[PDB]
């Protein structure tokens, strides 16, 4: 999707959360989807909240989480 | 195409924090006669300096956003 | 403007120190191109094309 | 109700354009009613195959000129539009030429496919001056029906088309002249019914009998409009 | 849009934990709405045992089958699964504004088709199958509830042995010995309360 | 990019919104009017050709100007004042300046006309109606007289009509023609073969008996059937209806 | 009433009188947003006030009354 | 081949015989076509019963008249013309009136076969003005198509006829008017199209939309041996 | 009225005994509506066990479930009882009928809630009563119905084993054995086919 391509910038992040991404080595949006939660959970910071509002924003702007991806990455 | 500009840009300017919307209006001389700086901003608010460099970053994030970006976009091939 | 200081200011896009002064269709017209010509100073460099 | 139907009897080829159509046997006011209403499909809606592109080697635009030829370029497509082709089993073709020699150019010379009619060999295309001089081209024909002029597809056309694409208009109705005769149909006793004789005239590329069974098929689908939708 | 149409006419109570929200056969009186959370639909014997008839979550009309006849009354508890805020209204309002907007029965086709669909083949399985097939599908259509997790190899979910033995119909330690074998068979993880299924997808 | 909704968004605006037209050079106040706008797919306007007159003007290479009325209070003035409806008559005489000019005209002078020579002669007919049936189905002359029933009103009471019928010894087309007319006039003024007087004083009586309304509607019409009747009444010139009179050498 | 404003001017009397009237009424309606009360026909506000003026519902009378009754309530409510 | 074909959008409709259709929307070539045909057809070529002759007692030729009368014979035999009739077994009848008294002669007085509707009745045909006098006349109607005039007739008929026996020109096609018109209707891009707007106005006898319908049937009917 | 108007529009048909109507599996898109005669509902397994799960006469609403959701299928298998009419019409009119008037999903509601209940009673005495419990409680509830004839000391019906059999789920024999026990208790007469029960009024 044209979607599936955007740095998560375009959401707005929080710093807490946006250092929980950088410390995870997740780039892309296409590669926050082929995460799943209790790949989230475990991580350093990343507790009750993030998830909360994460799924706040992803809930507004038309994905989800924990999907699955075919031909990734063509970069 | 100045007047519906400057009135979209008010209009997201109403929805943040207050510090975060006066120090960048009075910061760009927005809405005054006024051209205010950096370090003035560090005599009226309160004297930190470059934290306000960080949150004018961090207003940058809250407002460019692509779902406030887009009545700012046509604006783009000005 | 304080405005577009600030728009430049959220983009960080800026202008060159240059202007457009392009030879443009003007409005209303269309038409097929078949020839071209070009004069020059004995004096300046020749432009590739010409 | 003593209708009665008009039925098909004769075809009489005068040549392979001029062709009348001997057509019987109708009752009062159908030798007109049938005469004109037929003529403007006829003339209006029929469709066929004619140029529509071409391309040429050493070329940008068709103002331009060539080495060892008479006719500009505008000349030879002009010569290229009034071309006779009739296609089987396509709705597009892409034809060649090849030519050198000093000599006219005609149709004869064309890279034919096999599964493409050509009416007449000697449609005069060019003209050769020089010996040494080679002119080559492609031919894009499309099939349709009136007339759809270029300056209309690169106003619907934004596709940034490769410069040597020489573009050209295209009058896909196939028919050229054409008349009714309402004569009297011979019944014993009623003498009042009428026979119309339909005078043919066009290019090749279209069968007679087959044109007006389009022409009636049309003009059929048009009355289910008033006939069954009320 | 028509939900907030609705929603200016309702009236509203907050539910804690722990506790019921119907009482079967009271006079059922009033039809709800789960503003927010989960809920788990049962019944009783009577010796007293429990047993659950459906898990429920957001977006469902709750309280309807007294809506219809003059003088039904509740044919099922409901208990607790969370703490829930619930809307109220009354039958007479009912007619009104069914009459005057059609689609709100259009919305109760969809859940009460729903609901006598999935006990369509609650009832349909409830014939046949052997424990094996009634838990394993059981944590299937569980693992298709939005209240299972998502573990990276399937659906984590957290549950007792008590409750599940109220789910398909028999006792808690024997689906404990069975859900053991179907540890030793490699289609689960199970760690007490935290239980995972893979195969999900 | 000149989209779709461009142009229906432009016949939305459109419409009610009329507009100027002006010919120089503007000598009098009806050399400046205020139509309602058509569009059409073309760089070239048309009119209506009843106000060329107006406007002096002709279609040999002549070019007109265009202006609108933003505000509503000019929109207003101009389909109340500046409309082609409220002026169909000058200020410097009470004339109808409506008058129709030249192709028209032959179209009723051909039509309304009474022969004595082509058929049909003598039969009796309960209306205009089987006379049109006659011509479109081309049975009758157009110009012959013969006799037709009619059936002509009047407002003799208080403006309140009074009724009856008839018969006349009158042409086809007079019959034909009566069709149009509004339910006011004797059949006296189509019982003539119409020459251009009696179409200007026609439209005259229509204005001072019924109001205005009719008048334009009836010139409407007594527009388009002329110009149709005209295109079928064969009309050309040739060498031989210019004839010598073989008396001018010997008067010379 | 569109393409002609005779029986309007048969209601009033006087073209002037009828064109302001009629764009004091369209002003209270392409800006005030107040309702119609002939049906709309998908039309310009000009037709509306013609057709108001015409069967009688809008008259500068009219108009002084309804703006002078809510102004007046207004005052009432200030206080 | 791209064709399109119209959408009926309207029949607006004054009263029973008189009718209005709107028709769009047309490849441009055509709404001609179908005008003028069906105007043809129609005008030309619908069948239906009508007066061919009359006879009445004490009556002689049309110029020639009655006494005790409002009208000559001439009115009346226009107040012939404007008949409604129905045959619905046969294809010809000679129907029976015989009046008295000052009863302004209506189509009601009119002994009726069971095979014969009049759609209008009341339709007035004589006037008797003393009461004293006292009619009796015989009608021939006859099934037909179209439109034939009795000078046509007599030309055409060498047959002897007396004196007493009268003929009219006979409307059998139920149509006393059509015409139409082209207008151009708007499809987006395209405003060379065009609309066919007809005003069809009929005696009784006939609905017109279904006069219609049966026109378009005949020609289909006429076109069935050359869509093969 | 009201249903005069309804099935003034409808689509009307006949159809024999034991014809089947619904196959489980077909698409959702047509309603029917017994006008005259009574059928029965039941179920399949992968065994090809038969289980009667209902049976309803003149008046009730016939494929409500599918009505809402775009493609649906037949979560239930149902067979005529005795030769019977039927009206119908699909689902694309429906939305006509109720946003017109919602009156007629107002009666489904109803018949549809007093399904859902006598589906909650069947559950549960399924799940608790034993053989003799719920073949008795059954043979009580079917004493109720329209079907039922007139005895001077109480009703009879005519029912072989096997179908009872299928509404209580067991084989017919052992339900021949409890048939036994209760005419050995002096409750129940029975010869064949024709059971005689004492009890009622
Ligand atoms: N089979 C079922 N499926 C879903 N909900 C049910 C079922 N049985 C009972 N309920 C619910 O439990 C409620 C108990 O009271 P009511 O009968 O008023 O309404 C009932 C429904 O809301
Ligand atoms: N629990 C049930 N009780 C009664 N009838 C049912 C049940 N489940 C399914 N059916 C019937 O089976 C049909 C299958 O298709 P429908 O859902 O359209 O309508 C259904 C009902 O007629
Ligand atoms: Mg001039």
């Amino acid at each position: 999707d044209p979607i599936l391509l955007r740095p998560v910038d375009d959401l707005e992040l929080t710093v807490r959360s946006a250092n929980c991404l950088k410390a995870e080595a997740i780039h892309y949006i296409g590669d926050l989807v082929q995460r799943t939660e209790v790949e989230l959970l475990k991580t350093p910071n990343l507790g009750k909240k993030s998830l909360t509002e994460i799924k706040d924003v992803l809930a507004s702007r038309g994905l989800s989480l924990g999907m699955r991806l075919e031909n990734w990455p063509p970069a | 195409t100045t007047e519906s500009l400057r009135a979209a840009t008010h209009d997201v300017l109403a929805g943040l924090t207050a510090r975060e919307a006066k120090v960048l209006r009075m910061r760009f001389g927005i809405d005054m006669n006024t051209d205010y700086t950096l370090e003035e901003v560090g005599k009226q608010f309160d004297v930190t300096r470059e934290r306000i460099r960080q949150i004018e970053a961090k207003a940058l994030r809250k407002l460019r956003h692509p779902s406030r970006s887009e009545v700012l976009r046509s604006f783009l091939d000005d | 403007t304080p405005e577009e200081k600030l728009l430049r200011a959220i983009f960080g896009e800026k202008a060159s120190d240059v202007k457009d002064s392009s030879l443009r269709v003007p409005n209303g017209v269309s038409g097929t191109v078949i020839d071209v010509q070009v004069f020059t100073r004995d004096g300046v460099e020749k432009d590739k094309r010409a | 109700t003593e209708f009665l139907k008009p039925r098909l009897v004769d075809i009489e080829q005068v040549s392979s354009t001029h062709a009348k159509v001997t057509l019987e046997p109708l009752e009062r006011g159908f030798g007109h009613t049938l005469g004109n209403a037929l003529r403007r499909i006829l003339l209006s809606s029929m469709p066929g195959c004619a140029v529509t592109e071409v391309e040429i080697d050493g070329v940008l635009h068709e103002y331009s000129t060539k080495e060892g030829v008479q006719e500009d370029i505008l000349e030879i497509l002009l010569n290229l539009k009034g071309l006779a082709v009739r296609v089987q089993g396509k709705d597009e073709v892409i034809l060649t030429l090849n030519k050198s020699g000093i000599g006219p150019v005609t149709a004869a010379d064309i890279t034919h496919d096999g599964d493409v009619e050509i009416v007449k060999p000697q449609h005069v295309i060019c003209h050769l001056t020089d010996e040494n001089a080679s002119i080559s081209m492609r031919i894009k024909v499309q099939r349709g029906r009136g007339y759809v002029p270029a300056s209309t597809r690169i106003h619907s056309e934004e596709d940034e088309r490769p410069i040597g694409r020489l573009l050209v208009d295209a009058c896909y109705s196939p028919v050229e002249r054409i008349a009714y005769n309402v004569e009297a149909a011979r019944v014993e006793q009623r003498t009042d019914l009428d026979k119309l004789v339909i005078e043919m005239e066009t290019n090749g590329t279209i069968d007679p009998e087959e044109a007006i069974r389009r022409a009636a098929t049309i003009l059929a689908e048009q009355l289910e409009a008033f006939v069954d939708l009320r | 849009p028509t939900l907030e149409w609705f929603l200016s006419h309702c009236h509203i109570h907050k539910y804690p934990s722990k506790s019921t929200l119907i009482h079967q056969g009271e006079k059922a009186e009033t039809l709800y709405y789960i503003v927010k959370g989960s809920v788990a639909v049962l019944i009783k014997d009577e010796e007293g045992k429990e047993m659950i008839l459906s898990y429920l979550n957001q977006g469902d009309f709750i309280g309807e089958l007294g809506l219809f006849e003059e003088g039904q009354e509740r044919s099922a508890w409901v208990r607790a699964k969370t703490a829930c805020e619930v809307a109220e209204i009354s039958y007479k309002k009912f007619r009104q504004l069914i009459q005057v907007n059609p689609d709100i029965l259009m919305r109760l086709s969809a859940q009460m088709a729903r609901r006598l669909q999935v006990t369509s083949e609650k009832v349909g399985n409830l014939a046949f199958l052997d424990v094996t097939g009634r838990i394993a599908q059981t944590l299937l259509n569980l693992a298709k509830q939005p209240d299972a997790m998502t573990h990276p190899d399937g659906m984590q979910i957290k549950i007792t042995r008590q409750e599940i033995g109220q789910i398909v119909g028999c006792s808690r330690e024997t689906v404990g010995r069975i859900l053991k074998m179907l540890e030793d068979q490699n289609l689960i993880s199970a760690h007490g309360k935290t239980i995972v299924v893979y195969g999900t997808r | 990019r000149e989209e779709a909704v461009v142009w229906d968004i432009l016949d939305e605006v459109i419409r009610e919104h009329p507009v100027l037209l002006n010919r120089a050079p503007t000598l009098h106040r009806l050399g400046i009017q205020a139509f309602e706008p058509v569009l059409i797919e073309g760089k070239a306007i048309q009119l209506h050709p009843l106000v060329c007159a107006a406007y002096n003007a002709d279609f040999d290479g002549d070019q007109m100007a265009v202006h609108v009325p933003l505000t509503l209070e000019a929109q207003l003035e101009a389909r109340a004042l500046m409309m082609s409806t409220n002026n169909i008559l000058s200020p410097a005489n009470g004339e109808p300046i409506i008058v129709p000019s030249q192709d028209v005209v032959l179209g009723l002078y051909y039509m309304t006309r009474d022969c004595v020579n082509a058929k049909g002669e003598g039969m009796v007919l309960t209306g205009p109606k089987e006379a049109e049936r006659l011509y479109r189905s081309g049975l009758a002359s157009l110009h012959a007289r013969v006799k037709v029933r009619i059936t002509e009103y009047e407002k003799d009471a208080n403006g309140e009509l009074v009724a009856k019928t008839s018969l006349k010894d009158t042409t086809v087309g007079r019959a034909i023609l009566w069709m149009i007319v509004p339910k006011g006039l004797p059949y006296s003024i189509v019982n003539q073969a119409l020459g251009k007087k009696a179409i200007s004083k026609m439209l005259n009586t229509c204005y001072r008996i019924l109001g205005l309304k009719p008048t334009v509607i009836f010139a409407d019409q007594i527009m388009y059937t002329g110009f149709a009747y005209a295109a079928r009444s064969g009309a050309s010139v040739g060498i031989d209806d210019m004839v010598i009179p073989e008396k001018k050498h010997e008067i010379i | 009433a569109r393409v002609t404003v005779q029986d309007a001017v048969e209601k009033i009397g006087n073209r002037f009188d009828l064109v302001l009237v009629a764009a004091r009424r369209a002003r209270q309606m392409q800006v005030g947003g107040k309702d119609p009360l002939v049906p709309e026909e998908n039309d310009k506000t000009t037709v509306i006030a013609l057709r108001e003026i015409e069967e009688g519902l809008i008259n500068n009378q009219i108009l002084d009354v309804r703006e002078r009754q809510e102004q007046q309530e207004q005052e009432a409510a200030e206080l």
